[PDB]
This record gives structure tokens, C-alpha cells and sequence, in this order.
């Protein structure tokens, strides 16, 4: 018992699809992580109840499979969405995102005052998760940010 | 090769326990027996972006007592780095290239930790990061609590200045916290509160900690009352409101205070420590800023110097 | 009433049915409308077979009939090039856009010193049959700029 | 009412050649009929966010051999646009309440038009679009051609100088363009040529046009040598090359050309025509200059009076 | 007594292949069998009255590695010369009292020239002699040159930054011409060119030389790409169009090229090189200005000690 959901989708044979993905979010995720240099079958689905009840984003994307890094650096986006592995329409493994370690090169000290506001400098935070927030840390800044105000590209 | 040979100091939250030991150690020892030569044949960077007295001259009779060269520059703007506008990445991949250690102090956080990913294995002691850390000072700090106090362990730490901005407090919290039962008093104007990062690292130790909207209170029972100035500079306009010190320390204040109690202070001072505070027993920032020779000299023997010095 | 045999977007609730074709131009024509707010469906796919002359995409909108003023605003994107919203069950009543002269808070003035820059002023330009390619002139400046000197919102 | 009546006057490309004919017009007999009581209950405002000598005195003036009374600013310094940083809209949306006419000369493009959009009812005349139209002085330059020419077409006219930036350019060429057998010489700098939209907009109406590098190569021919000055103020730094004036005439230079020549050049000048110039009977510029109250005059006397003047 | 001793260094023009090849041989040595008491009871004067990074600090940090002490000021501003009105002749001949040798950086021409005219017996060595000659860093150059080309001789040199107030290819040009079979390209704007006099010298000496509108013409032919940073600071305000590097090395830009190039750069810059070039085994503008310490380091040797530094 392979697939069946009284849903409409787009299956990519070999491919990778990002599911249970928040309202803007999903948008959020194909214009930030740069999910379009790709002449390559990707579907874009957005706010769409494929996952469960409620209102999701789907990424379907032909072999662009995002190694266990590239998934984490998801966890601070879309935290419950899964992300599905396929084999030529024939499923494989499935996960669901973890929380990096760090995210470099991505986000971007809110400092006004740090110092990769002016230098050459690839930006870093150590990702540390607490009670009701995630904290993130410049490795050069050295302050540290709730991630709902650490804004990135 | 000793625990510290080569290291670059970026950060108090980079060195361990016996990191901080060994350099209070070896600071013993020289202060005892000078070795007037040990850093001979050694030639020195002193990079200040930001205005400086003790810690520059502090830093540079330090070389000099070690028999090291100083080269450097105290005014970024008589720099390329101020009329040629240019990076300072750079800046660093070239003077790396002269010098056998560099000690820089920058006006931009994280200053400090750019030029290690660029001077080439070449030591960067950061003399002070923007509002970030310090980790000279806290030496300074560490040598002298401990002369005073003659401990770092079981003490009643009250900290008192601008301490959102006060990167002596920053560095010296999170070296008080390497060691068994301290207590901290923290206070302030809510404005410049003790950063979160901070208290949360005193949670996960599980050390004590409270604020107090008054130094009056915890006066009966601090060991070492840490003063800090309003750092003017880094404030905010949106903070002009705490540019005067809205904790002021006069003798009087001192009646029931303990005995081995001190008063300490990275010095830059206005008006926080009334100057009749100075005659007091209590006083000791100057003393304090004293033992900037020794912290400072041991730090840069253990760095330059392959062996333990004696 | 669609005659397809191959791979494209679906029937929606007064679903549109016509040779769409964005060239890797569909996600940006996303962040240039603002089409990821309406927590609606999205009819979103990237990257699909074309009919044997420059690749293409496809992209219908439900729920939707856009107004016959904003569907100009694709014609300076391709002058020869689809159709849209069509009416409420599974049938065709489409429409072909030409040239527009009116483009209003959309795109802005290039010039440095162009008041539409510093006043809340809404820009509009004038679209030219210009010599092998097409001009626009800001109604206050009424300096003249190629729509590839416009690219810049 | 007139062709004109509370019209806006924002750029000569929004007029017809009927329109400029009637503004000549009136301004013939204002010339000889004076009316110092034409606009006697009326009071226009002047505002001036760039500087000016001719176009704002003229334009005053004018305003009161009409019996009309102004308020304004000559700086946008003192105002609240100014100082406490007020949008140009609301400015325009507060005096618009005040005055029955607008005269505005702003540093930037558009803002004529702009202004449009917030006095209701109340005519908005363009002194200065920043680098773009320049209507006014447009009327100036015509009741001027034909004062000396006899008349506006079929005519041989030269605009030397900057002529990207040169707003007055910009408004003579499309107004000489709007009658019939008209030839033009643009003589300028490649970095600051004709724009194109003029050019097409020549083609567009077969109008004949051509460039050279030197005045001895048209001053035979040229019927209006239409001096300027380069728009330092205005040019881009890649361009602060051409900021000296490129193109000088000297009383020399006019050794061959013809005798109903004039020589034009709205007055900021600098060097572009040597003073020497002004001895000649081709010198015309001061006299051009002079009948700006006529023409200004007119323009005033037809945006605010319904009535055919007479 | 060798070939420099007590003699003036002032400019390349004014010294002989053998007195270059002299300091190069010289600087080889003492990476061998270096000297740290080589100049024990020296000292030296660094005058610096224009902003400098590697210049100055090379060039003091090579002091110190033979011995020497070191006193100056690295902004006239705080000098006589600047705040009580002293001129730069009273300057120096009263320096030429105190110490042993005078190095100056100086933002007119000449004013090293100048300086030896009164400083009587005491070496000028030039470090900057504004927008002229900088004799040092071309010693760094030519040393760097045949370090990793392993010839001064037989070279195909291309030079593309501002090349008419680049005081560092004034020397190097002037330099590399004494060597036999050196070919130039100049790669530069029209109004940033290669000085008459450098190009009638290479005439007159018959080497080869030839323009170019950029950098991917002589790309593949070249040993050595001498990047220079736009003088912004000595341009006239006739140039504010030059401000900005006209041409860029990018990786990409980089391997359609010889094995043995590199890219040589005198180093202050602002993107005439990518940041990504660094990455690249054609860069070695930083190991280039390394070798400031010993270019420098010899070059002070040979003017204070008497005997070839064997
Ligand atoms: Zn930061
Ligand atoms: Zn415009």
C-alpha cells in the first residue's frame, strides 16, 4: 500500500517533494533558499489542504534532492514539514526536518553595529533552541536574536 | 607547548577554567621574577580603531617589559584604512605579514574574531570588541578580585554601570560563572539591563543572580562592587536618557560595607565614584588598573612563548 | 472544453485555459503582483513541455477574474504571447492583451532625479512602437527609458 | 473664456501652436496697451525651491505692472519643506488655499506636474521642471525670434551648449517645432547631447536637423545662435569633464554671418560668450532678457482672466 | 663602504641596475643569516605627513628586526609643522640632529628632494614622495618579481592601474627598463595615462611598449599583472570621472593565462580585484607586501652600515 489520498498532486518520478509547508511559507522557501535555477519540473502548490486539514504548501521538485543540511536549515521556516525522497514515483525514505547546528551564509546580523555589516564576511549563527523561541547567535557579532527578527537571502 | 601558545584571545567565552588559571599563574610568577627578555627577538602589533589610554599603554609597557617591539597605529584615520578607504580584512593579511602577534581594539563588534580568519597563524589578541568583549581586562580583573579577595570562588559580585553595553562586564560575567558559587547583583537602568545571553548562561550553571534598583542594598554584603561608565558612544539616541550615570558612589555610601570589600572599575570614570571615594580603603581601581602589567604581560608571554615561563 | 493528452494545470471554479508561458518568469511575476497572500489556491508550475518553440509555463487564475486593466500589465513582458480567466464551469471565453500605453504604480522611474522617487506619487509611463524595441516616458519627467531600463519594479 | 483660462502651464509639449501664437499675442498689445490694473484683486504665489535672478524678478515684476500683489519664498531653506521636513504635495495642498496662481521652479523633474495633482482649481505655472521644461521662458525666446526674425518659421536656428540638461533647449526646439520649415543645429558635447525623445519627435514631423562640432561650420547660415550654459549644478560626476564650456563665441566669430542675426542666451552665461559680444549688433541676449515681462506678463493676464484681454 | 651607504634614496632614476640588484642580493641574505643587531644603537625618524598602513609599519617593523629604535609622528597634525605654522625645511633640519636616518612620506612632489638639502649627512630615505617617485616599494617589486619569475630580465609586465599619479609605477616602469628585454602594457584611461616622460624614456632606451582597452588582450602573454589602486586623492576635480576602478580582475578573468604569472598589486585597493582572486595561485599581493620586510629591512642595512652586510 503505496499512494493514495483523495488529493490532487503532481508526482515528480525521482524527485523531491516538501510537504505540510505553513501558510507563506512555501513562497517564503522557493524565494529565499532559491528554489528556481532549475530547468527542471518543480510544482509550486500553494495554500492547499494536501497534507492534513489545514492550510499547507507543497514544493514538488524533479532530482533535486536537498541533503540533510540543506532540510535542517528548513526547521527554522516550517518546523513540521516533512520532506519526501522518491524513486521514480516509487517512494523512498521520508524525514522531517532538524535543527541546525548554525546557519551560515544565509541570514544576517539585525546589529547595526557588528562588524559583517561592512567586511567580506560570510554571516553565521550557532542555532540554539529554547522555551518558546530559537536563539540565534552571531559568530562574529557575538549578541544573540530571537529568529523571528534575524530577517535573510 | 603551553595550553595557550599561538591562540588567538577573541572571546572569555573561548577559554576554560584552567585556560584563566594559567594565565593568573604565570602572571604571579613575572610579577615575581621579571624575565626582561623573554619576548626578545619579538615584534608586536598595537591596533587601536577606538580611543584608548591604559589599555594601549597598558598592553605596549607590557611588550616593552618583555623586551618585545611595538609597531602600530592609535588613530585609524592616519591609516589606509581611513584616507584610502579600504577593507579591513586586508588591513590584517598585510600587517600579519610583519608582525608576530596582533592586538587589536575596533569600534565594530566581532572586530577581533575577522582578523583571525585573516592574519595568517598569526596570533589576534582582542584588546577590545565593540561593546562585545574584552578579554584583557577581565584578567586584570580576575588578578585583582583574587589579590583583594584572595579567591574566585564564593563571592558577592555587584555590578553596577551601563551593563548592556559594558563589554567588561560581559567578559567578566562569563569568567565569575567558570567558577563555584558566585553570586551576582546586577545594577542598572532597565534600558541598559545585563544582556539575555548572559543570564540565560547563568541559568544553565545554575548561578545566583538578582537585580536591585540600588547599590545602598546589597552594600552590606558585596566583596567586590564592579562599577562600569555609561558607554556614551554605543548608546542609541533612542537611550540619550541614560547618558549620565544614574548611580553615583560617595564615601558615605561605604558605612556598611564589609571589610575585604573593594571597589573596582575599568576606569574611564565620570562622577559614578565620587572623587572622595579615593581616599577610602576601598578604592582600588586604580590599584586595580595597575595590575594591567602583570594580566597583560602573562598573557602575551604564554602566546609568544613555547615554554611556561619558569 | 480542453483537449489535452499531456502534463498541465488543472479545472478550478471558472477555471482559464490557454498557452501560458513565463521564461523562468513565472515565480517572479509572483513578487511583482503580490500572489502569495490570498491563502486561496495557487495554480503554480514551472518549467512544462511547450509545443516545439521556446519552452513555456502555464498559470490560470480561480477565484479570480482579473480585471481587464492589470491582465495589460503582462503585454510588456511579451506582445505575442496568452490568454486568461475564463468563465465558471470547464469552457473557454478568453482574451489576447496588447500593447497598453497606461502602466501605473507598478514601475519606477529610473531617473535619479525623478520626483516619483522622493513624493508619494504613483508612477505612469507611456508605451511606444519605438525603432525595434519599446520605450516609456515617466508622465512627470517625460524622459524617455527603454522597458529594460525599467526592470527595477 | 480663452484657450488659456486657469489652465496649467507645465510643458510646452501640452500646448498648441495657437496657444503660444495667442500668448505672443496679448503680449504684443500688453507691450503697447498697458493695463496696470488688469489683475488687481488677485495675488500669486512665487515659489522658487531653486535659485533664479531673471526668471523670478521678470515673473514678480510682471506680476505688478498688472497691479497684482505676490507672496512667496526664494529659498525652500526657511520653509516648512524645509526645516521640518514637509512633503511637497501637502506644500502645494496649503497654499493652494491661499493664492489664485502658482509659480513654482523646483530642482527636480516632474515636480511642476506633480503639483497639479494637489491645487485644485488654482494654475500651476511651470518656471523650472528641474533640467526639464521651462515654459515659460520658452515665450520669451519666441516673442523675441519674431521681434527680430519677423517670424517663427522657416528658419535656421542653432542651440549650442549643453543640451541634455538644458531645459530651456528642450521647450524651444518642441515650440519652433510646432511651426512649419523650421532647421536645427545641435552643437554639443557627445556626453551631453540633444536627448533622443526631441530628436524622434523632430522625425516624428519630418522636422530637418543635423550636428556639427564647431560654430564657423553653421554661423553662415544660422538665423538664431541659442547660446547656454552648461547645468553644472545638474551633471552626473562621470560627467564633470564637460563642466568647463566647450563651445565660446567671440565678436570674431561672427565676422560672416548674417545680418538678421541675433544671438540668444537665457543669462546664466560663462565664457561661453565672451563679453566682447555685447558690443556687436548681434548681441541680443539682454534685450531677450528684457521681454520677459511681456511675455510673463501675457501668460499671467491669460491663466487668470477669463475675459479676452484687449 | 658599499655602493649606498650614506647615499640618499630618492628616486629609482636615480640609481644603477648593480645598486638594485645590490639591495636584492642583500635581502636574500638576510632571510639566511639575518642580523637582529645589525643597527643596535641606530635610530631612525619615520615622517610620516600622509596616511599609510604597509608603508609605514613594514618599514618601521624592519627597524626593529636589526636593532634599531624608532621615533616620529604618523600625522604632521600634531607637529609643529602643523599647528604652529613651521616650515618642512625647519622641520628636518632639526630632526637631522637627533637622529641617524630620516624616512619621509610627504603629499607634495619633491619634498623628499628637498628634505636632503637641509638634513646635511643624514640619509632621506623617500617613502612616498607625493604622487612621484616611491623607491622602496619598488624594491619590494622587483624583489617579488624575480622571486616568483626568477628573472628581472625578459618580461612581459602589464601595469593597469591609474597610471599617471600611480607613484608606484613611476618606479617600477623606471626600474624593470634597466633590465634587459622587459616588454610593457599599459592598460589605463585616456586621462589617467602613462606619463610622457616614463614612455619617451622607454623610446629612447628601445623597449617595447604598447596600450590596450583592457586587461583579457594581454591576458595570456603576461608574467606579471601590476594592478594599481585610482588616486582619488591627488586627482583634480576635472577627473571625479576616473574615481571609480574602470577595470576589474575577477577569478573568471584569470586562466586563460600563463603558469608563472601573478598578480602583483601595490597594495591599497577597492575593486580593481574581486575578493575572489585571493583564492587563486595567480595572487600575491599580500606575500608582495611580506616582502616589504626585507626590501626595506636590506635597503637600511646598506645605507647605515658600512660593510656589505655579509
Ligand atoms: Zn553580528
Ligand atoms: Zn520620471
Amino acid at each position: 500500500m503505496t499512494h493514495d489520498n483523495k488529493l490532487q498532486v503532481e508526482a515528480i518520478k525521482r524527485g523531491t517533494v516538501i510537504d505540510h509547508i505553513p501558510a507563506q511559507i512555501g513562497f517564503k522557501l522557493l524565494s529565499l533558499f532559491k528554489l528556481t535555477e532549475t530547468d527542471q519540473r518543480i510544482t509550486i502548490g500553494l495554500n492547499l489542504p494536501s497534507g492534513e486539514m489545514g492550510r499547507k504548501d507543497l514544493i514538488k521538485i524533479e532530482n533535486t534532492f536537498l541533503s540533510e543540511d540543506q532540510v535542517d536549515q528548513l526547521a527554522l521556516y516550517a518546523p513540521q514539514a516533512t520532506v519526501n525522497r522518491i524513486d521514480n514515483y516509487e517512494v523512498v525514505g521520508k524525514s522531517r526536518p532538524s535543527l541546525p547546528e548554525r546557519i551560515d551564509n544565509v541570514l544576517v546580523c539585525p546589529n547595526s553595529n557588528c562588524i559583517s555589516h561592512a567586511e567580506p564576511v560570510s554571516s553565521s549563527f550557532a542555532v540554539r533552541k529554547r522555551a518558546n523561541d530559537i536563539a540565534l547567535k552571531c559568530k562574529y557579532c557575538e549578541k544573540e536574536f530571537s529568529h523571528n527578527v534575524v530577517l535573510a537571502n | 607547548a603551553n595550553p595557550l601558545y599561538q591562540k588567538h584571545i577573541i572571546s572569555i567565552n573561548d577559554l576554560s577554567r584552567d585556560d584563566l588559571n594559567l594565565v593568573l599563574a604565570t602572571a604571579a610568577k613575572l610579577k615575581a621574577n621579571p624575565q626582561p627578555e623573554l619576548l626578545k627577538h619579538k615584534v608586536i602589533a598595537s591596533c587601536f580603531f577606538e580611543a584608548s589610554t591604559r589599555t594601549r599603554l597598558s598592553f605596549e609597557t607590557s611588550m616593552h617589559r618583555l623586551g618585545a617591539s611595538v609597531v602600530g597605529f592609535s588613530d585609524s584615520a592616519n591609516t589606509s584604512l581611513g584616507k584610502k578607504g579600504e577593507t579591513l580584512a586586508d588591513t590584517i593579511s598585510v600587517i600579519s605579514t610583519y608582525v608576530d602577534a596582533i592586538v587589536m581594539r575596533h569600534p565594530q563588534e566581532g572586530a577581533a574574531r575577522l582578523a583571525t580568519e585573516f592574519s595568517g597563524n598569526v596570533p589576534v589578541l582582542n584588546a577590545g570588541d565593540g561593546s562585545n568583549q574584552h578579554p584583557t581586562q577581565t584578567l586584570l580583573d580576575l588578578f585583582t578580585i583574587q589579590e583583594t579577595q584572595g579567591r574566585l570562588d564564593n563571592l558577592h559580585v555587584a555590578m553596577v554601570g551601563d551593563l548592556k553595553y559594558g563589554r567588561t562586564v560581559h567578559s567578566l560575567t562569563q569568567a565569575l560563572a567558570k567558577f563555584d558559587g558566585n553570586r551576582f547583583y546586577f545594577i542598572a537602568p532597565d534600558a541598559l539591563a545585563m544582556p539575555q545571553y548572559i543570564l540565560d548562561m547563568l541559568d544553565e550553571k545554575g548561578i545566583a543572580w538578582s537585580l536591585h534598583s540600588s547599590i545602598e542594598e546589597v552594600m552590606a554584603e558585596v566583596d567586590i562592587l564592579y562599577m562600569t561608565r555609561v558607554q556614551k558612544e554605543r548608546l542609541d539616541p533612542s537611550e540619550y536618557a541614560n547618558v549620565k550615570a544614574q548611580f553615583v558612589l560617595r564615601a558615605s555610601d561605604l558605612h556598611n560595607a564589609k571589610a575585604n570589600m573593594k571597589v573596582l572599575h575599568p576606569l574611564p570614570r565620570v562622577d559614578e565614584i565620587a572623587t572622595d571615594v579615593d581616599k577610602t580603603p576601598h578604592a582600588w581601581y586604580f590599584q586595580q588598573a595597575g595590575n594591567g602589567i602583570f594580566a597583560r604581560q602573562a598573557l602575551l608571554a604564554l602566546v609568544l612563548n613555547r615554554d611556561l615561563v619558569l
